[PDB]
């Protein structure tokens, strides 16, 4: 029950298919390339700002969000013992 | 991973439907018992509106992660959103530039016209004073 | 009795002679701002103002040679007092040539990236 | 449109390639603009140092046809 969304997703998977993407920015060739290069340079400034403000922002989020997914763990084997818990009552009850 | 309360680390979260906040059963429990309300926002809450943490049901999840399609396009916002306003930086400077050259190439255009009459007038006092 | 006042007034006289020199010393210079080329001031006569500016960029910047440090405030005021006399329809003449201005040059930015 | 999705992968791989490159164009633009205008300002200040000369060879000339 979805839109064209579901045409293209449903007929991918059964071709066996990805899109292909982008394969150009990697390669590339040195002597329209005037455009390329000052893409290029856009592309690192903006890479080495994102990087400088995730290393920094990184190195204060690498770690606080591994917090949370500790959190987030103990919640659901604290459930695996409370199913536990029932079920074998309900098991002791039918074999007395 | 808190407990806004008393500010541990809960060991039974149980988050209320009125302030939607993570709070510690027992801490909370007795919060409930004292008066019927919510911390927070001081809303009516009983211990039955309360609803512990839980595993949704049987979707199973993976952690958040840079993978996870959306937050990779949540990520490519961030891209777009911040290559916007490096595009304000470049055309508010563009508008003090021009509007600088617009006045230097109208002083140029100004004074020119006054260096091309004075190589007139100096050059005519030379040729009318050699000729005396 | 004065004490610590004419040090501070020393201070003070020593304050104010350096604010005559830095405004006093160049319009230009002290406002805001390349290679040195010989062959470019050679090549771009082969017309006489072109060349007086070309040999006053190769002396501040100082295959460069310097010699040019003799060409002093109240001289400068009057000039640029004169100059903004010569210079709504002056704005618009001023805005039509700074978008005439404004209109080989692909090699450059690609160069400019590679630095980047 | 109905359009096939693995072709709207690389459209969005354009699009962002083409910003790229729009964003790249208008910057070098922009520091060319200022780098031009520089050199009109040396002109500006060479032009009403030549005209301080060219006002004494007035000068000198007002004297000579006074005498």
């Amino acid at each position: 029950t979805d839109i064209m969304r579901n045409e293209f997703e449903r007929l991918a998977a059964r071709q066996p298919i990805e899109l292909l993407s982008m394969k150009r920015y990697e390669l590339p060739a040195p002597s329209e390339c005037v455009n390329n290069s000052m893409a290029q340079l856009e592309h690192q400034a903006v890479r080495i700002e994102n990087l400088e403000l995730m290393s920094q922002h990184g190195c204060n989020a690498w770690k606080v969000y591994n917090e949370n997914l500790v959190h987030m763990i103990e919640h659901a084997q604290k459930e695996l013992q409370k199913l536990r818990k029932h079920i074998q009552d309900l098991n002791w009850q039918r074999k007395n | 991973l808190i407990c806004s309360i008393s500010n541990e680390v809960p060991e039974h979260p149980c988050v209320s439907p009125v302030s939607n906040h993570v709070y510690e059963r027992r801490l909370i429990e007795k919060y409930i018992a004292e008066n019927g309300t919510d911390p927070i926002n001081n809303q009516p809450l009983s211990e039955e509106q309360l609803i512990d943490i839980k595993v949704a049901h049987p979707i199973r999840p993976k952690p958040p992660s840079a993978t996870s399609i959306p937050a990779i396009l949540k990520a490519l916002q961030d891209e777009w959103d911040a290559v916007m306003l490096h595009s304000f930086t470049l055309r508010q400077q563009l508008q003090t530039t021009r509007q600088e050259l617009s006045h230097a190439l109208y002083q140029h255009d100004a004074a020119c016209r006054v260096i091309a009459r004075l190589t007139k007038e100096v050059t005519a006092a030379r040729e009318a004073l050699a000729t005396l | 009795e004065e004490r610590e006042i004419d040090d501070t007034y020393i201070e003070d006289a020593a304050d104010v002679d350096a604010r005559k020199q830095a405004i006093r010393d160049a319009e230009r210079v002290k406002e805001m701002k390349a290679v040195q080329k010989d062959l470019p001031r050679p090549s771009e006569v082969n017309l006489r103002p072109l060349n007086v500016e070309p040999p006053l960029t190769d002396l501040q910047k100082s295959t460069m040679l310097h010699y040019d440090l003799l060409h002093e405030p109240s001289g400068n005021k009057k000039g640029k007092t004169v100059g903004f006399g010569t210079n709504t329809y002056l704005e618009h003449n001023p805005y039509e040539k700074f978008s005439k201005e404004e209109l080989e040059s692909l090699e450059k930015r690609l160069e400019i990236n590679r630095g980047h």
